[PDB]
């Protein structure tokens, strides 16, 4: 009926040009710039060369095959209702997931209209609010979402929910665990949840870098986040400049596999033994920045005596560290000597912070160990800093464009970063208003995402901190309880998505909670029929961002990661065009909520008479875009390449701190009140506290926590091979990083093209199994061969996997990505082995420490064997 | 009469699978009349070979994206009975209709790049997105793999045989199975990473990694390679053909030598304590 039209949209894997014909998406590709209309790129002159980026964007694997997710046959077809669920009769809570228990998920549901589906949910909402109150309505989406600022959870979800209920299951700082509950007490950066700023580090590195230590860092795979493969050419530049690359990772990750000069594979939970041995070496050889430390460190003298083994009687030698980690002493020492004498940047994690190492039982000490090392070498001075090569791009930090974390249309000043700047631009206190929540606040009621099962099945819980406690260093130390004083226990659960079985900890418990009789109603508002969805009573079909109108900037999260668009080679702002009509009977989340708003008699207040496109234009006008083009011109062009800002002065991350002067970067902290004359870190002393004053106060107040000492020390990882009694039964150390070929659950399964990738899933007799990498020596010892179906197990459950024999792991260590989207129990749900590949069924649900209420997934002890075909219904 | 050529740099493959996802995106849900029916799930028109080498802790891995070689002297055109033809620009294409009902075509391929489509009852394979290359509207003017790369692996070009021959000699480009004489137009750069092997080790002196130790590799007694150990005391001699070699090491006047047998495997001599 027509011709092919090139449209624009984006995703968690990068912006894309979308070719559409007769209402069908033909292909999705990376973006080519048009030098006739797109501003020129930045240039960096360094060491005799001129570096400039490619005139194009790039995309991740899961975005390249994203079309198969849009047209997935596992896409939720239309509103669905659990057959065995009768709102006015037998609710049969015990039959939730029954289909799943008989390996026939779909048969559990019957089709129903949107009108009846919403009427049922509304009846439940009103009954529960008048009997127990809005707090009895539990709800939570999850960490990630389809790209698009207006439709993002911080925007649409919150705007509606804040007007309806509700008790939020606030998210634990998953991404930051170690840095958040640990590093924060040592150097602050609460507004970044423990991670360091990264401004203008690319040029500094190109000019001065001689070596980079990638610790728990796989920039290629992770890209920092949302940045496709934008940084690949930057490391190519560094490599060609003669910069050595050393990788310390239990698994020889993908970046290491490509450009490693040397690889270390430490046993799980033993990284801080290496950091301590490197420090010991610098102290014994006087090979560190004493002047720097004398001015910017607190409690270093006491810490030094600990590292030297004076106070505990155990000198932290490279030999001592070899016995702990399996990494050769000589190599540990050689790296220490090279690090000291060369301009070395510490690439802790793939973002400049983060790192799977941070969300493990040794997460706190790893994070502090990284800060300790980078501190000793004078981070901030030319040629020395914490930089993971993914950020620091010279983009125009002065141009303002909101990241999704800034709240969009919700204006929620407490649950989004709208309070920093966006809220003031987006709303006028005259014609458009925000949607605040008087429940999702400290004085209200929320529960930990990591402990939803315990709250539902146990009816009670007590913990530390509320979600992302980035307000100040001590906010995470605040004590909470469930149910909160005066509030009601959960009666209803409104789920947005359903990934927890593959993304949380010891996940069989998330399956178990659904059948508890205390749970009167479970609604699932999702896109694909997978994971947790087959446990709901009512299912509502949402659509992908390719089927609705939105707007966004390449990788721009902002909020707890201020100006993270610096992960890309260019700032690309694009219109997310509605490329096709919603698939099947699905609709945008906003339209779903608008329908509910109408039936809840709050339509006007919720929508303000605006549709998604209307909100997009208003969003557009609240940014700096109008300085370059009107909405109409932008809508027409489809995307905008922010011009370079050649003349702005460069402010390298932490240099101001290194030089003892006033903070001068564009960072969102430290707040003026957390500094004396705006100098120093957010910490009390304004220095790097090896003995954290905040924690020392906490422990002196009576909150004794052995696994989170005020002084950064070698706390043996509670789930490691030589320190846990569990190692007797489960001798193998397993780490489970983020999936290479999927943005967490968004890519895997769904009958997507990604499932055909060799290193993602292995087909065995018709079923594509999740992969677990095993060192040849451990495979051989178990009679396991490449391609065999194996059973990974421990006290928490069993998971069937396809074995991949490799040399990319130190013997005794196994590797299997997390975030599996497929939950496929071989027996009763939550009580049998899963063959979908939900490795998180095996990870420890114990908090990192008594008060550090974060997930410790990457240190899990397991045992594996060839699968005998049994279903193992023993959990 | 300009022809198409493609150059793949093995040293730069990270196996993110953007290529593969690129075909699928282009061929699984789409039909291209005159070129090919829709692709079958599970097929690998673009087959990214994976090969690990050596043993922990001095192991490594390399990848070889393998599409259709569209070789100049194509066996399936010769033995395809007209179901396969060669264009003037070098592209080798299967006739979507003439090929139906003939599973025998797959065997005319020394590289095994074609796959049988059950639903279409026909052999299918790499078309070098001839449909895209034949359409001016496709601004990129290159296949989907190459266009989807974010690792700068692909170099797509349309030039004369002379210019390509010149490029081959300057960059030392190679092809898969040259001995068969099909003359692929898809070249590989740094192919030794995937086809050859290496010998490596870590030299220690008084318990510490020794930097600057002189290492020499010999075959038949004559030097084949040499280098000095880095700060980790390591050296690595790659691109080795199968055979026996001798490694000689001199550090602080202290010498060490041992033999090494390379048999389609790379060897880690481990720590050499001097
Ligand atoms: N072993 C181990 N476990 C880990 C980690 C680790 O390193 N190791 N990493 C941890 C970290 S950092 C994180 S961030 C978590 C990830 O935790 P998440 O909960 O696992 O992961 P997502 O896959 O982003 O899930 C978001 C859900 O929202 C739904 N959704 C997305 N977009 C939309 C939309 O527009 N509308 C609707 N209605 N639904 C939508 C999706 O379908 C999906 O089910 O995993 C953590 N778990
Ligand atoms: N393809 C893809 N990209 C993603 C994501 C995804 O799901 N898929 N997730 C996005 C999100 S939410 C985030 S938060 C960022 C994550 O970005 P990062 O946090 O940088 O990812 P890593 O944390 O480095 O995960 C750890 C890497 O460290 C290794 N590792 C794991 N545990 C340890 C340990 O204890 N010690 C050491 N030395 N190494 C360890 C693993 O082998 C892995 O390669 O990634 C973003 N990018
Ligand atoms: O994965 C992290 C990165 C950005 C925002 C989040 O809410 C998160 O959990
Ligand atoms: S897209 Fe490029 S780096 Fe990725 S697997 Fe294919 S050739 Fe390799
Ligand atoms: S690789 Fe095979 S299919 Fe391609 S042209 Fe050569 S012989 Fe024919
Ligand atoms: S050239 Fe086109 S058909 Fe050939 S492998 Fe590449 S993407 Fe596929
Ligand atoms: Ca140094
Ligand atoms: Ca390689
Ligand atoms: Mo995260």
């Amino acid at each position: 009926m027509g011709e092919v039209v090139r449209l624009t949209n984006s995703s968690t894997g990068g912006p894309v040009f979308v070719y559409v014909k007769d209402g069908k998406i033909i292909r999705m590709t990376p973006m080519d710039f048009d030098d006739a209309v797109d501003a020129p790129s930045w240039k960096i002159e360094a060491r005799g060369k001129t570096f400039t980026p490619p005139r194009k964007t790039s995309i991740a694997p899961y975005t390249a095959g994203f079309k198969s997710m849009i047209y997935s046959d596992l896409r939720i077809p239309y509103p669905m209702k659990r057959k065995s669920f009768d709102p006015n009769g037998e609710r049969n809570p015990q039959l939730r997931g029954a289909g799943l228990s008989k390996q026939d998920p779909w048969s559990d549901y019957e089709r129903i209209s949107w009108d009846e589906a919403t009427d049922i949910v509304v009846a439940e909402i009103n009954r529960i609010k008048h009997a127990y109150g809005p707090s009895a309505i539990l709800s939570t989406p999850s960490s990630h979402h389809m790209w698009g600022n207006v439709g993002y959870r911080h925007s649409t979800y919150f705007r509606f929910m804040n007007m309806m209920g509700f008790t939020y299951a606030d998210h634990n700082p998953d991404s930051w665990e170690g840095w958040h509950w640990g590093g924060m007490h040592m150097w602050g950066f609460s507004w970044r949840l423990g991670n360091p700023e990264q401004y203008d580090l690319l040029e500094d590195g190109l000019k001065h870098a001689e070596m980079i230590v990638f610790w728990s860092s796989d920039p290629e795979t992770n890209s920092g986040i949302y940045a496709g493969f934008e940084s690949n050419i930057r490391r190519q530049w560094l490599k060609d400049l003669g910069v050595d690359f050393v990788f310390i990772d239990p698994h020889m990750n993908h970046t290491a596999r490509l450009v490693a000069d040397k690889w270390f594979s430490p046993k799980i939970g033993t990284d801080h033994a290496l950091s301590f041995a490197i420090a010991y070496t610098w102290l014994k050889e006087d090979s560190y920045d004493k002047e720097y430390v004398a001015a910017n460190a607190h409690g270093f003298e006491e810490w030094a005596d600990y590292v030297l083994g004076k106070t505990d009687g155990t000198p932290k030698t490279c030999e001592w560290a070899e016995e702990e980690s399996g990494v050769p002493a000589c190599e540990i020492r050689a790296l220490a000597r090279q690090w000291a004498k060369k301009n070395t940047y510490l690439a802790a994690g793939g973002l400049g912070g983060w790192g799977g190492a941070c969300r493990a039982s040794h997460g706190i000490e790893w994070a502090r160990g990284m800060i300790a090392l980078a501190t000793m070498q004078g981070m901030g001075k030319p040629g020395s800093n914490m930089w993971s090569t993914t950020q620091g791009v010279p983009l125009d930090y002065e141009f303002y464009f909101p990241g999704y974390a800034e709240g969009g249309i919700s204006g929620d000043c407490e649950n989004s970063a709208a309070g920093f700047k966006f809220a003031w631009r987006m709303f006028d206190g005259k014609t458009t208003f925000p949607s605040p929540s008087n429940l999702n606040t400290s004085a209200g009621q929320h529960i930990p995402r990591l402990k939803i099962p315990e709250c539902i099945m146990g009816g009670k819980f007590q913990w530390s901190g509320k979600g992302f406690a980035g307000g100040d260093i001590s906010h995470q130390l605040h004590q909470y309880e469930y149910p909160a004083p005066g509030y009601s226990k959960i009666k209803m659960f409104w789920k947005y998505g359903g990934p927890h079985l593959g993304t949380m900890t010891a996940t069989n418990r998330y399956a178990k909670m659904y059948t508890h009789d205390s749970l009167e109603f479970v609604v699932s508002q999702s896109i694909w029929f997978e994971g947790e969805v087959p446990f709901a009573d009512i299912i509502l079909p949402a659509c992908t961002n390719f089927e609705r109108w939105d707007i966004s900037e390449f990788a721009n999260c902002s909020g707890y990661i201020p100006d993270n668009y610096q992960l890309c080679n260019h700032r690309v702002i694009s219109l997310q065009a509605k490329c096709i009509e919603p698939v099947g009977e699905s609709m945008s989340d906003y339209e779903i909520y608008r329908l509910f708003a109408k039936k809840l008699n709050i339509e006007e207040m919720f929508s303000e008479g605006k549709d998604e496109l209307a909100w997009c234009e208003q969003y557009f006008n609240a940014t700096d875009m109008p300085k370059y083009m009107t909405w109409d011109e932008f809508f027409k062009k489809g995307y905008f390449v922010v011009p370079d800002n050649p003349n702005r002065k460069k402010t390298v991350a932490l240099r101001w701190f290194a030089e003892g002067r006033e903070k001068d970067t564009p960072d969102w902290g430290p707040r003026l009140n957390n500094q004396v004359c705006r100098k120093g870190l957010q910490t009390t002393t304004g220095k790097v506290e090896f003995i954290a004053t905040s924690l020392k106060n906490f422990e002196e107040q009576g909150y004794i926590d052995e696994h989170r000492p005020s002084m950064h020390t070698y706390v043996p990882a509670w789930e490691s091979q030589k320190h846990s009694p569990l190692a007797v039964k489960y001798p193998l150390g397993m780490l489970s990083p983020h999936p290479r070929f999927s943005m967490h659950t968004m890519g895997d399964g769904k009958n997507s093209y990604m499932n055909y990738i060799k290193d993602h899933r292995v087909e065995v007799d018709g079923y594509k199994y999740w992969i677990m990498r095993v060192n040849s020596i451990d495979a051989e010892a178990r009679g396991i061969k490449n391609g065999d179906l194996i059973r990974a197990y421990n006290d928490r459950g069993s998971v069937i996997l396809a074995a991949q024999v490799t040399e990319c792991l130190q013997p005794g260590t196994v590797h299997s990505y997390e975030s599996c989207a497929v939950y496929d129990p071989l027996g009763t749900a939550g009580k049998s082995a899963d063959r979908g590949g939900c490795i998180n069924i095996l990870t420890p649900d114990r908090y990192i420490s008594k008060y550090a209420c974060g997930m410790a997934n990457n240190t899990a002890l397991v045992e594996i064997e060839k699968w005998d075909g049994d279903k193992y219904e023993i959990y | 009469m300009e022809q198409y050529y493609m150059v793949i740099d093995v040293a730069k493959c990270q196996d993110c699978n953007n290529c593969f996802m690129g075909c699928m995106d282009e061929h699984e849900l789409n039909e291209w009349p005159g070129y090919t029916a829709s692709m079958q799930r599970g097929h690998r028109w673009m087959n990214i070979e994976r090969r690990e080498r050596g043993t922990y802790p001095r192991n490594d891995i390399n990848y070889r994206p393998t599409p259709c070689m569209h070789c100049e002297n194509a066996p399936c055109v010769a033995k395809g009975n007209g179901a396969v033809y060669q264009r003037e620009d070098g592209i080798v294409l299967i006739d979507p209709e003439k090929a139906k009902g003939k599973k025998e075509l797959l065997d005319t391929c020394p590289y095994g790049v074609m796959y049988w489509n059950e639903e279409e009852n026909v052999a299918q394979k790499c078309t070098m997105c001839a449909h895209l290359l034949d359409d001016e509207s496709w601004a990129p003017k290159m296949p989907r793999c190459a266009h989807n790369c974010g690792s700068f692996v692909y170099e797509f070009l349309k030039t004369t045989p002379e210019a390509m021959a010149k490029k081959v000699e300057e960059e030392g480009l190679e092809v898969i199975k040259p001995e068969l004489g099909t003359k692929p137009r898809v070249y590989y750069k740094n192919l030794y990473r995937f086809e050859k092997n290496y010998v490596t080790a870590g030299i220690l002196v008084q318990g510490d990694c020794f930097e600057g130790a002189k290492v020499v590799l010999k075959s038949g007694g004559k030097e084949v390679a040499s280098a000095e150990t880095n700060f980790f005391g390591e050296f690595k001699f790659d691109a080795l053909d199968n055979g026996e070699y001798t490694v000689e090491i001199d550090a602080d006047g202290k010498s060490y030598s041992d033999t090494v047998v390379i048999d389609d495997k790379s060897v880690d001599l481990g720590f050499i304590k001097l």
